[PDB]
């Protein structure tokens, strides 16, 4: 009957928890979704999103810009080793390639 | 044994770094990317790419510990950005103390000190047969002294450049006068 | 008069304004980040479901999510993400 | 232990190449093949031990090897 | 600095190490091996000091004394002997009833030790002779009772086999405080081991259902006899469900460390706030046996099949000790230095 | 006193090994290799026999496929003998590196 503090800031997170638990119920992944598994999963998604947005915003400052256009995401994914090993077969729209001229072509 | 009051007991050196050993496009800094993107990764490379050991030319030289490819940055030469008449007072002061001049200038209005404050980039000798050079960039106006390369350089070679007194380089077409 | 659509615009917006206090984000990058979040969620939930079906169980606990993350992510990124999740569960516990 | 990466002998790579259809072999293929085989066995055995320690046992059954090969993309028929 | 982070070597010299404990000062570490060998190292220069091959039997418990001289033995023939760091000779010898688990000296007198069997009440003896004082416990049903002194030496906290705590006096057995904890829903479970801090009166409760509770040594005295206190901080784990083996404290009551019993792990909480802050690891398939915290520097010693690993902060070398006038900068530091351009007090040199 | 012109014994070895089906690696060194590189991920494991058989089958099939694609590359390069840069080119085109 009192105030209800949410499950998004009871653990100190940002991604929602009730929406993740609804998407694990409405999907038939299994029968009985456990206690804190959506909290664990929302923390993992937070960490990956923060990891990619750091490099995105850094490259966006270094190209003398203020907004972000997907060329920066293309650079931030394809520069690092680990994200390039994860996102193998993905074509980002409006992406572009990395500069790579071979050794024997240029004089 | 307790009969030698022998000389060579003076050093005149604040740098007693010299020890017994004296061992002599996958990345970002060799890309065609814009300059501050390479300028970030500059410091993550330069802290462990090279080394400083004893050289036959003049004391301590710069033998790198990584196979540097041609065209990329190596290290920054930074320190106290002094302004142009404190140079002469420090010339008189280090003439009074007996330590040589370590002063590269960004432009002909402001010079950069290295003796009082700096990094490990001081151990670059002058030679008339270099394999590096220098370009000044614009990291948001705060310009820098960063050293590129010229050719493919392997592990165990001294890095030099032209500073523009007989030199100890022994070049094929040496000038032998550093003015 | 429109039907509501699920999204992730506000949450990406919040994490961006935590980690970079000035830089804004356009429309297309928001759509890309939306698709990326949905993609990683699909992979992790599917692998956890196949595990819990293998071991003769009926319950997706946190332990299966841990084993799915360890199987899927490469090395050092997994070693960070497991500790981030365990810190979150411990703060939620008491 | 140190050996048994060299215990894979050297008519054996020759016999595998002459099952594959190879005529004349140079003298570097031996160490190159040892390196490639070691990399692949690492990337199978790691997922095998992961499934084992998740299942809470202390042996490595055949089904775990089949599951690791199935997730890599190289299905094996004949042991399930 | 703070809590350790990196691996930093080992001492894999002595075969089959089993247990370990420190002194007050943090420079003495004896190890009761698998055959009676008692080995001390150095810590500053890290050399093996003294092997004491006392028994033909293995050792299960040890303790240091307040003067930094005396030890105590616990073999598989119940032999309790007084030792010395100068000589290393046997003094006392007699046989208990067969189980002996852990001993503990009195803090402010090296006369008395508190000895605990398995299926009996804990017994306090002296070191002058074989005098023993019978300690009464409330249940006296299973007689699986643990007991320990507090920090300063005021009382003796005991723990039964059923989940009730008695607070007795060291000589007259003054039952002055007691409490029962609401263990979950139905079953109240036993206590493994209770250990005590060095700054203040904080301590921990280590049950048999894998939950650590934090209490103080003043709130229970305020609640008196048969009171109901609350845990100052609850510590538990949910993911791997984490059985425990060994518990101890940090340097000056700052943090709490607790080694595990399954995954060869070390966890570091905070007594102040109350959250886990670092997970350690090591060899994946070993078996953790004994964990000791270092009292004046962040060092943790962990025995897992002979190997003693010392997590010791991974110090980083630099300049400015060679030439203390040159400051190794990071980026461009421009400035001007000078705005203005150019007694017989007898201090003891033998102040020991 | 007779010796063949070199190549004929190679050709009949190719036909004789592509005829039959067997196992081409001795099982004791392969078993010790599997235990050796499984030691570093968890101490004191205990293998069954059929798991060792399955690993041997998978490794042998992978090596044979790699050698066929390498020989295609080398015949494209107007040569005969396999060089290791052909192996590196095949592994880089396929996407494994
Ligand atoms: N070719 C040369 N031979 C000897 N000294 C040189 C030289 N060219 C320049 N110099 C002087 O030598 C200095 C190089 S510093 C020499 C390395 C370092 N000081 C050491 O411990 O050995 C410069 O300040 C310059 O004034
Ligand atoms: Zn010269």
């Amino acid at each position: 009957r009192a105030k209800a503090k949410t499950r998004s800031s009871r653990a100190g997170l940002q991604f929602p928890v009730g929406r993740v638990h609804r998407l694990l119920r409405k999907g038939n992944y299994a029968e009985r979704v456990g206690a804190g598994a959506p909290v664990y999963l929302a923390a993992v998604l937070e960490y990956l999103t923060a990891e990619i947005l750091e490099l995105a915003g850094n490259a966006a400052r270094d190209n003398k810009k203020t907004r972000i256009i997907p060329r920066h995401l293309q650079l931030a994914v394809r520069n690092d080793e680990e994200l390039n090993k994860l996102l193998g077969r993905v074509t980002i729209a409006q992406g572009g390639v990395l500069p790579n001229i071979q050794s024997v072509l240029l004089p | 044994a307790r009969a030698e009051v022998h000389l060579r007991k003076s050093a005149f050196d604040m740098f007693n770094f010299l020890a017994s050993k004296h061992r002599q496009a996958r990345r970002a800094t060799s890309m065609d990317l814009p300059m501050p993107m390479r300028f970030r990764h500059l410091k993550k490379t330069s802290k462990e790419a090279v080394g400083v050991y004893r050289s036959p030319i003049h004391g301590r030289g710069l033998f790198c510990k990584r196979n540097i490819d041609a065209g990329e940055m190596v290290i920054e030469y930074a320190g106290n950005v002094i302004r142009s008449i404190q140079t002469d007072k420090r010339e008189k002061y280090y003439d009074s103390k007996g330590i040589g001049c370590y002063m590269f200038r960004i432009d002909d209005s402001e010079v950069v000190d290295a003796t009082m404050h700096g990094n490990a980039a001081r151990f670059i000798n002058h030679s008339c047969e270099p394999n590096c050079y220098s370009r000044v960039i614009n990291i948001d106006g705060q310009k820098h002294i960063v050293i590129f390369a010229m050719r493919k350089i392997y592990r165990g070679e001294e890095l030099t450049y032209d500073y523009k007194l007989p030199c100890n380089c022994g070049a094929k077409k040496c000038r032998k006068f550093l003015n | 008069r429109k039907t509501r659509k699920e999204s992730y615009a506000i949450y990406v917006y919040k994490v961006l304004k935590q980690v970079h206090p000035d830089t804004g984000i356009s429309s297309k990058a928001m759509s890309i980040m939306n698709s990326f979040v949905n993609d990683v969620f699909e992979r992790i939930a599917g692998e956890a479901s196949r595990l819990a079906h293998y071991n003769k169980r009926s319950t997706i606990t946190s332990r299966e999510i841990q084993t799915a993350v360890r199987l899927l992510l490469p090395g050092e990124l997994a070693k960070h993400a497991v500790s981030e999740g365990t810190k979150a569960v411990t703060c939620y516990t008491s | 232990l140190r050996d048994n990466i060299q215990g894979i002998t050297k008519p054996a790579i020759r016999r595998l190449a002459r099952r594959g259809g190879v005529k004349r072999i140079s003298g570097l293929i031996y160490e190159e093949t040892r390196g490639v085989l070691k990399v692949f066995l690492e990337n199978v055995i790691r997922d095998a031990v992961t499934y084992t320690e998740h299942a809470k046992r202390k042996t490595v059954t055949a089904m775990d090897v089949v599951y690791a090969l199935k997730r890599q993309g190289r299905t094996l028929y004949g042991f399930g | 600095q703070n809590y350790p982070e990196e691996a930093d070597g080992t001492l894999d010299c002595i075969s089959m190490a089993l247990t370990c404990t420190f002194n007050r000062w943090g420079t003495l570490l004896a190890v009761g091996c698998n055959d009676g060998r008692i080995v001390i190292w150095d810590f500053l220069t890290r050399g093996i000091a003294k092997i004491i091959s006392a028994h033909i039997h293995p050792v299960c418990s040890l303790c240091w004394s307040r003067d930094g001289h005396k030890l105590v033995s616990a073999s598989t023939d119940n032999i309790v002997s007084q030792w010395d760091v100068l000589s290393g000779d046997c003094d006392q010898r007699f046989r208990f009833p067969s189980p002996i688990l852990k001993v503990q000296y009195h803090p402010r007198d090296q006369n008395k030790v508190l000895v605990c069997p398995m299926k009996s009440a804990p017994v306090m003896l002296t070191l002058s002779d074989s005098k023993h004082v019978v300690l009464p416990v409330d249940d006296d049903s299973d007689l699986n009772v643990v007991a320990s002194f507090d920090r300063r030496g005021e009382y003796i906290y005991t723990g039964n086999a059923k989940g009730k705590i008695l607070v007795l006096k060291t000589d007259s057995q003054d039952l002055v405080a007691s409490f029962r904890v609401t263990t979950g829903t139905s079953n109240t479970t036993a206590i493994k081991s209770i250990e005590f801090a060095r700054k203040g009166s904080c301590f921990l409760i280590n049950t048999a259902d894998r939950i650590i509770r934090v209490y103080d040594g003043r709130e229970i005295l305020t609640c008196g006899r048969d009171g109901e206190p609350e845990p100052m901080q609850k510590l538990q784990d949910l993911v791997n469900r984490t059985p425990w083996k060994k518990c101890c404290f940090s340097g000056d009551g700052e943090y709490i460390v607790a080694g595990s019993a399954r995954q060869h792990a070390l966890y570091i909480w905070e007594k102040s706030i109350g959250n886990l802050v670092k997970i350690l690891h090591g060899t994946r398939g070993e078996l953790l046996l004994d964990v000791a915290w270092h009292p004046v520097r962040p060092i943790i010693a962990s025995i897992s099949s002979g190997v003693v690993s010392i997590w010791a902060q991974n110090q980083v070398e630099n300049w400015s000790a060679f030439a203390p006038d040159f400051k190794e900068l990071d980026e461009n530091v421009e400035y001007e230095e000078r705005e203005s351009e150019f007694e017989d007090e007898e201090v003891d040199v033998t102040s020991v | 006193p007779h010796r063949y012109r070199p190549g004929t014994v190679a050709l009949r070895e190719i036909r004789r090994y592509q005829k039959s089906t067997e196992l081409l690696i001795r099982k004791l060194p392969f078993q010790r290799l599997v235990r050796e590189i499984a030691q570093d991920f968890k101490t004191d494991l205990r293998f069954q026999s059929s798991a060792v058989m399955a690993l041997q089958e998978a490794s042998e099939a992978y090596l044979v496929a790699l050698f066929e694609d390498t020989n295609l590359c080398a015949i494209h390069a107007k040569r005969v003998t396999i060089m290791p840069k052909d192996i590196q080119l095949a592994r880089r085109i396929r996407g494994e590196r």
